């Protein structure tokens, strides 16, 4: 959980 | 800047100006024997003129004094057309005509002039102009021949100009080839003034020997602060 | 009176005379300057403002009077605690004290305004009287005139025995010791602030006489300094030199005390003049009086009561002019709390000598008969 | 008044006198920068708000619920350590009062006095307060007679508007404590004591040791020579070295006593005697008694009967009548050495009769 | 520096509020593939035209802020305001009628009445002069027209590390926002 909504990870 | 969501976004640009204070001094000489004899108080009629003599010279270095050892005026600012305005200088916007204001339209001429400040300028701003262009300004007529300003013939000087105060401060040019001749902005934030608060007086007998050489100085300072708070009006193009 | 009209064309009739040239500048660096000169008006101006005041004609029963309640508040904006503090601060500041009065019904004036001894001026008129007081703010005057029978202006004097028209003002008389005061402060300020002290010297001759060393060199130097070396919890570090280097260990030879007795001494001398007890303001030295019944007793005998009875005196005779019947305003010396032992050894002299009798020993006390 | 008009013109009229540029400069270098212009303005704000205050002028001693309760946040006396924590501040306490009712105003609010500035006008008294936080006015309004912001001032000897507020008379005092403390503050933590130095001269004038010896040399004397366990090592020196130990001639006292004087004549200014803060120096009171009857005397009665005459005022412009409030200079308890000897003079004194001695202490007759 | 990062965040969302992209910003209401009213339709704005290709008409002025207004519906006209910048306003000012007495202002002390045609005016100084086909004048109910989503907290950070000689102020408020009803904001093309 490093992303926000970019990664979708 | 607008910080995307995986950027590392770098550093940013992080965001004086100096009144020297000079200094104005009278130093009117008066017979020791005419102190004595004369039924007015010749003390205090120099002292009174010193005074109105003061607050009135220095009143013109606040407008077009040079910055050498006087106080620089807003008008020796190097002013820019606006549109093109920098930091380091004074927006103008021009009348139409060369001589005065526009032979079309004129009272145009004022209202971009307001228009050209800034909404947070404009709060508490002022137009700044001398006897004869308030008088300029009145024979302003439309058309038919009423006056744009004050309407009826009767009740002039109505003590507003598009809503905001006019200081006719009679040390500004008038109206000329290329004068600035009428000037608007804030100047509570444009313009500051630096001054030592007494009018020193001292006699003295002992300068010149059957004299009295009254002394009296004043230490007085200020130019522009803000260059965005105040708005010239060029006669010119 | 007869003499007045040989002293009055001396100095020139009609014309302002305007006394002190330095008064105003004491006020600005001896008494917003240091604290001795601060605390030392500050705490006499209070004082007289503490100290009730009693008014008299014959009988002594206008404790309802109109002076009184004039007074009790002065004008809008200034009560009598403020009144006297900024009118006793005027006489230990300039040595002249004045009070503006105006009046709209022609007795009992109905404010009262200390106006300041820096702008206000004289005009020694014709016969030794002064006819104006000129108040001068800007380039601006105002001619009062006292050519008439209320004489709108009081003008508390202290003594000058070389001035015809104005006073002293204590701060003048030690304006020399304010200026050691100020000046032995402002070295310790300056010597904190722009003074070099090392802890040591690391010398680098080199192989030859004269010899820097390189900037691989210095950084290396200042790692193992800063790191190693520096610091509290680094004291002791026994330092390997090798060829060439040298560590000079610095010292601080003057460390404490820079004027340190002349300024106290000159502390002291500020007190002396304006004549608090040292004890009093906080000022450090031997023990002259003994354990404050005696100083703070010592402090409204020798200076509080002797100025506040005379500015009282004087507003005894300035206010008297606006109301037929004389008025006579002095201090109480009574509830006044620092003469508790001077009031002591009254009430045990005159309570154990028992040989007269009880309403012969209540006026002796002050008190009303039975 | 008469003289109204001559010094509001030449000050200016209708605009903002500004005043001391220093006013907030002196407040965190002086106020939570040294621990004496801390202590000192915290000692006489906690101790004014501490002496109760009686309602006279009401022809007998009762607005009071006002004070106790002012408003939602600071308490009554949370209302008195900011208002004379302004005045031993700046020299200028300032008082909101919000009233929709008509008389007896509900809140009353510490408006601080580095925000805040006077115009004069056309005459006299101020005609507004400027409360300037950002860029923003607010142009409160003293045309009128309710006047909703007191104004008390300290003495101030030339102005004409403002407070002289002690901190600013003792201003060099605080940056002599401040950089005396800085300097012990600094000097511990930059600067290089060596317990000695072992000088490697070499066979010739200069030379350095291989890297074979300096951690030879280092070993030797990290395990054998250092530390409490290791003192007194007699450290054979061979040929060419030598140790060469240093010492640290000025060790205590680095401007102690400019800094003790300092730290007193802070304490002459304010007021507070140096045995209350806990300055050390000279026993000029003796017991304590004394000292804070001195205190409570000298620099907090005379602080709190200015102030309270002033609130006296202003208030009584919002109910009709006229009131009095001030200190009461009984039940409180630094004044009990003054009390007791009262008490122990008049009581003593058996000529007069009984009713003639409650009348003395403030006691109503039986 | 807190009152200098609150001023430009402020300001710096004004003008994104305006004419922004969608890009990483929100998106102004001039950014929103203009249409001529009329042929309204839900994606669009919707536009009347001034005649004249660089201001005002000539013939006659002040007409094309009377059907501006008029082009909204009586129920997105009862809470509406103009929005220009400030040297539109003063040419708005300009217009006068043939006798010279400008319709806006009557009287020269007049100043800005604040209700052109009955509505307040907002003098955004981000939207565009008058040009060759800017919309330098918009007309609609922003309250239902114009949604913006943001948080009421600036979130500010104070960095003393990794930047030791200095201390570096940090501050990062989260705002976004477009149209959320293209019904209730007309605007003004300068074109013919």
């Amino acid at each position: 959980a490093l992303n926000s909504a970019v990664a979708a990870e | 800047g607008w910080a995307s969501e995986t950027a590392a976004l770098s550093e940013t640009a992080t965001p004086r100006i100096t009144i020297p204070l000079h200094e104005l001094a009278a130093m009117p000489k008066a017979s020791q024997r005419l102190l004595d004899d004369s039924a007015f108080d010749i003390e205090t009629w120099l002292a009174n003129r010193i005074a109105d003599k003061f607050a009135r010279a220095e009143a013109a270095a606040f407008i077009s004094g040079d910055g050498v050892d006087k106080p620089t005026g807003f008008l020796t600012k190097t002013k820019v057309a606006n549109g093109a305005w920098a930091w380091g200088s004074l927006g103008y916007v021009a009348t139409g005509a060369a001589g005065d204001f526009a032979a079309v339209n004129a009272s145009d001429a004022v209202v971009d002039l307001v228009y050209a400040l800034g909404a947070e300028y404009r709060a508490n701003a002022s137009f700044v102009m001398n006897s004869k262009t308030a008088g300029a300004v009145r024979k302003m007529k439309d058309a038919d021949g009423r006056f744009l300003w004050a309407d009826s013939l009767a009740a002039g000087e109505p003590a507003r100009l598009m809503g905001y105060p006019v200081l006719i401060a009679e040390d500004m040019p008038d109206i000329a080839a290329n004068a600035y001749a009428i000037a608007f902005g804030d100047f509570g934030n444009g313009y500051t003034i630096a001054e030592r608060p007494d009018l020193r007086v001292l006699r003295d007998p002992f300068s010149a020997k059957p004299h009295v050489l009254f002394y009296a100085s004043k230490r007085v300072g200020g130019d522009v602060s803000d260059f965005a708070a105040i708005k010239l009006l060029k006669f010119a193009a | 009176s007869v003499t007045g009209r040989i002293v009055a064309m001396a100095s020139g009739a009609g014309r302002p005379v305007w006394g002190p040239r330095d008064t105003v500048s004491l006020m600005r660096t001896g008494f917003a300057g240091n604290p001795v000169g601060f605390r030392s008006v500050k705490l006499i101006a209070e004082a007289t403002a503490a100290v009730p005041l009693i008014c008299q004609d014959a009988e002594r029963r206008y404790e309802i009077h109109p002076v009184l309640d004039l007074l009790r508040r002065p004008n809008a904006g200034q009560g009598r605690a403020e009144l006297f503090e900024a009118l006793i601060g005027q006489i230990l500041l300039s040595g002249n004290g004045y009070l503006e009065a105006v009046c709209p019904e022609p007795g009992v004036p109905r404010e009262l305004h200390v106006l300041r001894s820096d702008r206000m001026a004289v005009v020694p008129g014709a016969d030794g009287w002064p006819v104006g007081y000129d108040y001068t703010v800007g380039g601006r005057k105002h001619r009062f005139d006292m050519t008439g029978h209320p004489d709108p202006i009081c003008h508390i004097k202290s003594f000058h025995p070389t001035d015809d028209h104005y006073g002293l003002s204590p701060m003048q008389a030690a304006a020399v010791a304010l200026d050691v005061h100020n000046a032995a402060s402002a070295w310790s300020k300056a010597l904190l602030d722009n003074a070099a002290r090392p802890s040591g010297a690391i010398i680098y001759k080199g192989a030859d006489g004269q010899g820097v060393l390189a900037p691989e060199q210095y950084e290396r130097l200042i790692f193992e300094m800063e790191t190693h070396h520096q610091g509290a919890r680094n004291a002791g570090r026994p330092m390997l030199l090798e060829g060439g280097l040298d560590w000079k260990p610095m010292g601080f030879s003057p460390s404490d005390m820079e004027f340190h007795e002349t300024k106290a001494a000159a502390a002291r001398e500020i007190a002396l003049a304006f004549g608090v007890p040292p004890m009093l303001i906080g000022i450090p030295g031997d023990a002259t009086y003994a354990n404050y019944a005696e100083a703070n007793r010592a402090f409204y005998r020798l200076t509080v009561l002797p100025l506040l009875t005379r500015v009282s005196a004087a507003l005894a005779w300035w206010l008297s002019g606006y109301l037929g019947a004389q008025i006579e305003l002095k201090p109480d010396l009574d509830q006044v709390p620092a003469l508790a032992v001077e009031r002591d050894q009254l009430w045990a002299r005159i309570g154990a000598a028992g040989f007269l009798s009880n309403s012969e020993k209540r006026v002796l006390l002050g008190l009303p008969p039975t």
